């Protein structure tokens, strides 16, 4: 385990949510829809509370997207696109204070029109300012 | 749809 000793665990939840958009014309018959996915962190509660342990979140999206990598910077970190069809994607997440990026494995598909799912990721304590910051969410 | 999907 070595210097993996040093971290904790959190549980953040990813928020996906699409729909059909009528108005666009399908591509290949196939409905081009409005998705948006979101990022939340929980507590030891299991309550939703803003990710603030991430200074900057980066989608990375399929190649048929414009620009597919896209930065936000404030949480949730809510992206919303246009598309015809689901797909794998990375989500790179940056915690504060350079300590770390982790890539968040999501599916983006159409299966529900809305779905959830949690990832634990590990995070470090040794910047101060991001170790008060995990103090909100839970035990350090 | 549904099940659309894209090829990685």
């Amino acid at each position: 385990l070595g210097s993996m000793v040093a971290t904790v665990k959190r549980t953040i939840r990813i928020k996906t949510q699409q729909h059909i958009l009528p108005e666009v014309p399908p591509v290949e018959n196939f409905p081009v829809r409005q998705w948006s996915i979101e990022i939340v962190l929980l507590d030891d509660e299991g309550k939703e509370i803003p990710a603030t342990i991430f200074d900057k979140v980066i989608y990375h999206l399929h190649p048929t997207f414009a620009n597919p990598n896209r930065t936000f910077t404030d949480p949730p970190f809510r992206i919303e696109e246009q598309g015809w069809g689901g797909f794998p994607l990375d989500i790179s997440v940056f915690l504060l204070e350079k300590a770390g990026e982790r890539k968040i494995p999501h599916d983006l598909n159409f299966l529900q029109e809305s779905y959830e799912v949690e990832h634990v990721i590990q995070i470090p304590l040794n910047k101060p300012l991001l170790t008060e910051e995990l103090a909100k969410s839970g035990s350090t | 749809a549904q099940t659309a999907r894209k090829s990685t």
